């Protein structure tokens, strides 16, 4: 039930103009990656709510849960949109009845909740600006001094993961510029690590394999994980995890949890985009272009049973307690928008 | 003690040897102690590290009924009231009672609840007031978690067993011998084999007490485990404790047991309680483990070091080698089948949701 | 008075086929406590137990009747409270007790809300034998018109395959019979493996019929994904160990004595007789490790821990 349903465009464009603003800017790109999609999603949800005119909780229900399901129907690939709806609807219901339950003391008017939304909202993005504290710490206890380590592609949270242990353990790294998106920002990495002091070796994508003979541990930085406990991960990821399987090497994911998402991964081709063939071959090659089939994913898909262990910022879990943080974080009817 | 210095050695132990982290000094003597001390816990102190087939549930209890002793003898000063100085006073005898031995797991998580008792109690109540509740609150402590869970999993773990059947247990697990006293006594119809392994043969202490009930068991190392396991029908297995993933953390053999049992297709049933679980998580047994001096190894013979000139008698004075034993491995969940806790039988992965069962009792 | 209630089970077999067994049942108890002129709390429950059981021998100790009974009783009992009027009693239970079956009869549709989108345009899908969840699930997508095709295992002893396939095709989807002896060949060719359920333990195992295991073992080894559409009544408390631990009621898989004394390509009648076909087994258990997702009213579960936890979120 999208909000056209509910609201005219000028009017959601009158009442709630950064909405409709960030809806241009999220399917034109002009924002991008989950965390910058998540903090601009509750800003605007704040806004919303600090200019909002209801009565019934049951309405303003109604109304959040339409505007998500327009603002997923953006660029719903990024999770991380919907991820803070349906925890802001749950954050409501559960507030709301643990506020029906007070004034249910003795007398057996019932919204201007605002500020306390707000200031739990607020909450949400103080914990974002956060994770990776959160997340670089748990790093102690598993990276050890000459240990080996693989890992694709500028995820900045693993980053700060193993630079935590640099500081006191000194060991060893392997970066796979995660070609062709991630590219850039990961050899940005390894050189930003190497002045850690941490032994950095890059490679192309394609040695995986060679390596992973003698490698002690993979770790890898997603981009979302789905209901069934898959992860969407940036470009060519499937790869070190198939490769870290047939050498029985584990494989542990560095990840917030505000990128889980109920989604269930129906289908595939229907969640991994596809960006421009620029990025891997050039638009001179004018014979080729015209002669073949050029194809450049943005994102790679990993089943849950390949991962050996996740890294949250609440802890560390197993794949399969994974849906007990969703029903402890979101709520069932919110799956769908 | 030497503090930072004795604290930057464990941090400079971090190079080649993939056990340069693991803590190898010990106090095995009475020399030099501190009188910050209960007696009760330095007899308790000195029964850990020499004591050698004990303590895969004995020490909690063993460790409780002893603070019961210290809190009990224990009185508060003057100035400060009693829950403002007495984890201070604990916390002066567990620093004593590691150097002993590391502490378990089912010590530790024990240990963790005690000192949040303390800090939740309200300051009304006096000292003769205080230390009452928290004696119930531990004896509780012990019958909830430890005795009941016990005769709970003996319950349902005798349940799943058949006449006919023909089971396999590695080392004396307390729990895993009441399983199959109890199962002798409803007259189920069955026998045993005992697999037993180097260096302190914990094993034998098993065949006595079974055979000491009339059991067809049978004894044999640990090396012909490819032979027996052809026989065996089904395995059980008491754990020290078992991990968030579900993998299950017991004594050096414990994957090998699990893993040939896979291989020959039997099931591998995990005999622990519930207390032992912890949100602790690692893969490789080699992160988080406990040593058991290499010495012992020198005896060559079927016996406790005894009339045993070793060839490796002068290892520690023989560079380039080094022995070693470890006394805990990691047995990842794939080869368990199951794992029966007073919650009931539940699958291994299953774990870590039963302790976020426990922080919703706790606030 | 009440009495031999497996009619009013039976009638409604009569009222109505296209409904499973358990959901008569309860239909039945329901009924049964509302003619049950009661004064204690013990006697009410004591009439179900003598009730339920007397059904529950009725009909081969089925797993999904013996499910939902058990788990009726031990939800009814959940929310139970005495204060004051007695009437409270028989008033909260038949009224929960309506909420129940209310619900549980509209479980086998909330499912096909969640499966059709999982038949993707031109897929193929694969089933062993007849039912029930599966049909609903791929006429559902039909209706939202999506090209694909499915084979159908013939499912012996059932020989539930041909019902399955005709009611496929009754609803203008293609069909192909496989014979339970060749599914491997065919897995190359498929997209995707569903099958249903007839009863689900503690581990996230399955039971259904024989055969079932056949399957997901293929989908693993040849790397096809496997789902199970199960109704939440299905869930039992039993665990067991192995892939065959469960229990059967005749012998199994007995042989036979050969004393010294002598008695005497689409060969189509040399068959095994009744009698040796009843000494194969009926059911098998696919292991949770070979299951992908387990799709229920309550949702899909992939977890196969989450099975347990909201197993015991069933009974109290």
């Amino acid at each position: 039930g999208p909000i056209s349903e509910f609201m005219s465009t000028i009017n959601v464009e009158h009442t709630y103009p950064a909405v409709s603003s960030l809806i241009a800017d999220l399917k034109s790109r002009k924002v991008q990656g989950p965390f910058a999609v998540a903090v601009e999603t509750a800003l605007v949800m704040r806004q919303v709510i600090s200019q909002t005119r209801w009565s019934t909780v049951d309405q303003l229900i109604d109304t959040v849960r339409a505007v998500g399901s327009t603002l997923v129907k953006a660029q719903p690939t990024e999770f991380s949109c919907g991820n803070i709806i349906r925890r802001i609807l749950r954050l409501i219901r559960e507030e709301y009845q643990e506020l029906l339950k007070t004034a249910d003391e003795n007398e057996k008017g019932g919204m201007d909740m605002r500020a306390v939304i707000i200031s739990g909202i607020q909450d949400v993005i103080d914990e974002l600006d956060k994770i990776n504290t959160d997340i670089e710490v748990q790093s102690m206890d598993h990276l050890h001094s000459n240990e080996i380590i693989l890992t694709q592609g500028c995820s900045k949270t693993v980053e700060a993961f193993l630079r935590f242990a640099a500081k006191k353990r000194k060991f060893s790294v392997i970066v796979a510029e995660g070609f062709p998106n991630n590219q850039k920002g990961s050899h940005a990495m390894a050189k930003r690590l190497a002045q850690a002091g941490i032994d950095t070796t890059v490679i192309s994508d394609a040695t995986i394999f060679a390596i992973m003979s003698r490698v002690n541990k993979v770790i890898l930085g997603t981009h979302a994980i789905l209901g069934n406990g898959g992860l969407v991960t940036y470009s060519g990821a499937q790869l070190v995890a198939q490769a870290a399987r047939h050498h029985a090497t584990p494989v542990v994911v560095c990840s917030g949890i505000y990128k889980l998402s109920p989604v269930y991964p129906y289908d595939l081709e229907s969640i991994i985009q596809l960006s421009s063939p620029d990025k891997i071959m050039s638009f001179n090659e004018g014979d080729l272009i015209s002669r073949a089939e050029i194809l450049n994913p943005y994102y790679d898909y990993i089943p849950p049973d390949l991962v050996d262990l996740f890294i949250t910022n609440l802890g560390g879990y197993p794949p399969s307690y994974l849906y007990r943080i969703m029903n402890d974080t979101y709520d069932a009817s919110d799956t769908i928008l | 003690t030497d503090a930072n210095l004795q604290e930057k050695k464990i941090f400079e132990e971090k190079q080649v040897s993939i056990f340069s982290h693991l803590d190898w000094r010990r106090r095995r003597t009475t020399e030099n102690i501190p009188k910050d001390i209960h007696p009760a816990v330095i007899r308790l102190g000195l029964k850990l590290a020499n004591y050698k087939i004990f303590g895969s549930n004995q020490r909690c209890i063993d460790l409780l009924k002893t603070f019961k002793i210290v809190i009990q003898d224990y009185q508060t000063p003057y100035g400060t009231t009693l829950s403002r100085h007495l984890t201070t006073h604990i916390n002066s005898q567990i620093a004593y009672l590691v150097s002993t031995r590391p502490l378990s797991i089912s010590m530790g998580n024990a240990i963790r609840f005690l000192k949040l008792e303390i800090s939740v109690l309200d300051i009304d109540l006096t000292d003769d007031e205080g230390k009452e509740l928290l004696l119930e609150k531990i004896d509780s402590y012990i019958r909830d978690r430890i005795i009941i869970a016990g005769q709970v999993i003996v319950q349902a773990a005798t349940e799943k067993i058949q006449d006919g059947d023909v089971i396999l247990t590695y080392l004396h697990s307390s729990t895993v011998n009441d399983v199959l006293i109890h199962a002798k006594n409803v007259g189920k119809k069955f026998r045993v084999v005992v697999v037993d392994s180097r260096p302190e043969f914990e094993g034998r202490v098993c065949l006595k007490l079974l055979t000491e009930h009339g059991i067809e068991c049978t004894y044999v190392m640990i090396s012909a485990l490819s032979y027996i396991m052809q026989e065996v029908t089904k395995i059980f297995l008491g754990g020290h404790a078992m991990l968030s993933n579900g993998a299950l953390y017991s004594r050096a053999g414990t994957s090998l047991i699990s893993l040939l049992g896979h291989e020959s297709n039997v099931p591998v049933i995990a005999c622990c309680e519930s207390y032992k679980f912890t949100e602790r998580i690692q893969l490789d047994s080699l992160v988080y483990n406990e040593l058991a001096p290499g010495d012992q190894l020198v005896n060559m013979g079927v016996d406790d070091f005894e009339e045993k000139p070793g060839v490796l008698a002068n290892w520690k004075s023989v560079k380039n080698l080094k022995l070693l034993s470890l006394k805990y491995d990691v047995t990842p969940p794939r080869l368990i089948t199951v794992c029966v806790c007073e919650m009931g039988l539940l699958p291994s992965t299953s774990v870590p949701a039963i302790i976020n069962e426990f922080k919703q009792v706790y606030a | 008075g009440e009495f031999d209630i497996v009619q009013v089970y039976k009638k409604f077999l009569q009222d109505d086929p296209e409904i499973t067994m358990p959901v008569a049942a309860i239909e039945a108890l329901v009924q049964l406590l509302s003619r049950s002129q009661a004064k204690t709390i013990s006697e009410f429950m004591d009439i179900l137990q003598n009730g339920s059981n007397t059904l529950k021998e009725g009909v081969q100790n089925n797993i999904s009747l013996s499910a939902g009974c058990d788990i009726f009783q031990r939800f009814v009992t959940r929310s139970l409270h005495d204060v004051g009027d007695f009437e409270q009693c028989k008033r909260h239970l038949v009224e929960n007790g309506k909420l129940f079956i209310q619900r549980a009869r509209a479980c086998r549709q909330r499912i096909a809300h969640l499966g059709y989108p999982l038949i993707r345009d031109g897929s193929v899908i694969l089933t062993h034998g007849f039912s029930r969840g599966v049909a609903a699930v791929l006429l559902a997508a039909a209706k939202r018109h999506v090209r694909f095709k499915v084979f159908v295992t013939e499912s012996r002893p059932s020989g539930s395959g041909c019902l399955m396939t005709r009611t496929l095709k009754n609803a203008c989807i293609p069909t192909c019979m496989v014979l339970d002896s060749a599914v491997s060949f065919t897995m190359n060719r498929v997209d995707l493996v569903l099958v249903g359920a007839e009863g689900v333990v503690e581990n996230g195992g399955l039971i259904n019929q024989i055969g079932t295991f056949q399957l997901a073992v293929f989908a693993k080894h040849a790397h096809k994904p496997f789902y199970a559409v199960a109704e939440s009544h299905k869930f039992v408390r039993m665990f067991p160990l192995s892939q065959y631990d469960i229990p059967f009621s005749r012998p199994i898989l007995e042989f036979d004595d050969p004393s010294p004394e002598t008695v005497h390509a689409i060969h189509n009648e040399l068959i095994m007789n009744e009698e040796q076909i009843r000494n194969n087994p009926t059911l098998d258990v696919t292991p949770p490790e070979f299951v992908s997702g387990l799709i229920t009213d309550l949702g899909i579960i992939d977890s196969k821990s989450g099975v347990s936890e909201e197993l015991i979120k069933l009974y109290l």
